[PDB]
């Protein structure tokens, strides 16, 4: 998008549209996130769902 | 994989270091916890002057060096000599560069706050590891036996401990330490075996008394009518062949050595013994948690490997515990590495990633960060 | 259905909250009336820092938190901590959003005018419920036993009450409050059981004395020649097995604990007891209504569940009442939830719709509106 407004010369500022999703992703893939908690407990010989 | 492969687990002991990669089933590296310093100037053929020696080269060359033990009773007493054992572990034993490997270390039961901060200072500031973590030893042993509440009798080379753990938190005020372990036990066998009319005269005689203790020693149940049995002289006796022919016989003393763990009085110790101490730890804990601890006496450590240790302990605490109670003494086969294996599991785990102390945490929070 | 399904019934107690949907036969949610505040900084594995804990998580984690009871003797004493228990009830326990559910609440017998206005202020202004209503507890208990005139002996965890009700109006000047209930009763058993030669030492020993009180305690009729019976030692004794094996025996004390409700002197209380108090309430009422109250002694509350409570009360007041009178002690089986069930009935009722205080009434009349 930003290339056009640059090519044309329009003056439009905007934040990455991805950013909106980073919240969800971090929660899953980050260290104290779901997977981790999931993969840690897997190390506990006597853990439960 | 980045660190799935890459996590290191180093268990620092009073007698042995156990080390390797999180993921493996057993330690890649096991070696004495010594640092030898040469008493004289000179060289081995083909080598240069060496200022220091560590592990087995210090043991093998002990006649020309002054040997020193960095960890007295599980606590690091000399930090110059410990950084030497770590250096050896990373660079020579595991041959890894530490600055790209997360490192899980272990500490002892009531390890002073200041030490956990100091080994963190040395891990991050002189070895530059990406991230590290210090687990308490009994806690890794328990966890390696699947569970989270139980009481570990942990016994290695310089210390014995009882660490009651509840849903993962080791209970500070109920932990007991008994300074008599496998080291003390080899020296007592030594005397009851010279006292059997023998001589462990050269250093090749000294060292192997320890290999006698490991191979032939027993913990008899009803140690009472086992001495009585000794006397009728059954085929209870056991002869070991020395470095040479010199067939030495050990019948009886074979079990008089681990009876030291129940009777410290055999060695001029006035402290209570292993089973009473298991128990006392337990009547120092909350009331509602005592049925749990009793059904989960997990054993770990080289000195708890004597066969029939578990049966003697089984009957030792049944007969001290209220009969309404269920006793249960878990002693797994890999127990000389429980601690390490518990670390391997935990550190290779999917959920542990979010507890690693990173250089980001450290450079920003000071050693306090990992200290918890 | 809009609100047929939708009416909530929350009974706030000194020990327990009972909650659920008008329509149900019993509370969907029952849990301690505590709010725990952590004594130290730290976390559980996988959770964040929690400022506060409520209900069972506060009980389970009591060793690291300072526990507080918002309702002292049936009256709300801390409004910051009560709004916390309500929040927990709606959002976590019943998992409903409150702003679309009418809420029937309960208050105590001579609940200060200002409180009934304050919980209305918090219901409408911080929870934004559509409509609400505050019923008096004894009054819901009576009504749940079908009737409209009777006298309720109500006894739970922190208070006992006698609330004479006539054609629905609880009689202010005849109500009696006795501050000795199930809480007091568990602590007295505790001592007569340690006094039997025992120890409730850890917290897993403490908690279960209360489960002994509930399961094995009795109210004997002729408590006189029941002690006498104890002595000849019949098969009156009763052994309970603890969290572990430790089989504890309780023969006699089993009934010495509810004899405290008739004799407060067992616990250094100088107040009169349950039966005399039933009676005194009654000779404080109008003369013409006393035959009604006597044939309708409805019992409700956790502490009135001790078997043989009704027979002892039956004979306790027959023998104080003029012989021309009919005595009748109604004690239903669901009585530990009478209060709640009376609210469930009433609030699901076809005619109650026109007594709900709506936000229209409130935004227009101030808290005064519901206060009556």
């Amino acid at each position: 998008e930003q290339e056009e407004y640059k090519k044309e010369g329009i003056e439009w500022e905007f934040i990455d549209f991805g950013m909106d999703l980073a919240a969800c992703i971090e929660l899953i893939e980050k260290p104290m996130g779901i997977f981790s908690i999931l993969e840690e407990e897997c190390m506990f010989p006597k853990a439960t769902d | 994989d980045e660190d799935e492969t890459t996590a290191l687990v180093c268990d620092n002991g009073s007698g042995l270091v156990k080390a390797g990669f999180a993921g493996d089933d057993a330690p890649r590296a096991v070696f004495p916890s010594i640092v030898g310093r040469p008493r004289h100037q000179g060289v081995m053929v083909g080598m240069g002057q060496k200022d220091s020696y560590v592990g087995d080269e210090a043991q093998s060359k002990r006649g020309i060096l002054t040997l020193k033990y960095p960890i007295e009773h599980g606590i690091i007493t000399n930090w110059d000599d410990m950084e030497k054992i770590w250096h050896h572990t990373f660079y020579n034993e595991l041959r890894v560069a530490p600055e790209e490997h997360p490192t899980l270390l272990t500490e002892a039961p009531l390890n002073p706050k200041a030490n956990r901060e100091k080994m963190t200072q040395i891990m991050f500031e002189t070895f530059n590891v990406p991230a590290m973590y210090v687990a308490i030893q009994a806690v890794l042993s328990l966890y390696a036996s699947g569970r989270t509440t139980g009481i570990v009798l942990d016994s290695g080379d310089g210390v014995t401990h009882n660490v009651p753990i509840y849903e993962g938190y080791a209970l500070p005020h109920a932990i007991m330490r008994l300074d008599l372990a496998g080291r003390d036990l080899t020296d007592y066998l030594m005397k009851i075996l010279t006292e059997r009319g023998y001589s462990f005269v050269t250093t090749a005689e000294r060292e192997i008394v320890r290999d006698i203790k490991e191979k032939l020693c027993y913990v008899a149940l009803d140690f009472e009518n086992e001495m009585a049995t000794a006397a009728s002289s059954s085929s209870l006796e056991k002869s070991y062949e020395l470095p040479d022919g010199q067939v030495i016989t050990i019948g009886n003393e074979r079990f008089r050595c681990p009876e030291t763990l129940f009777q410290p009085s055999f060695i001029g110790m006035e402290s209570a013994g292993i089973h009473e101490t298991t128990y006392n730890s337990i009547m120092k804990c909350d009331i509602d948690i005592r049925k749990d601890l009793y059904a989960n006496n997990v054993m770990s450590g080289g000195t708890t490997m004597y066969p029939g240790i578990a049966d003697r302990m089984q009957k030792e605490i049944t007969a001290l515990a209220p009969s309404t109670m269920k006793i249960k003494i878990i002693a797994p086969p890999e127990r000389k590495y429980s601690v390490w294996i518990g670390g391997s599991i935990l550190a290779s785990l999917s959920t542990f990633q979010q507890m690693w102390i990173t250089k980001q945490e450290y450079d920003e929070a000071g050693p306090s960060i990992v200290h918890r």
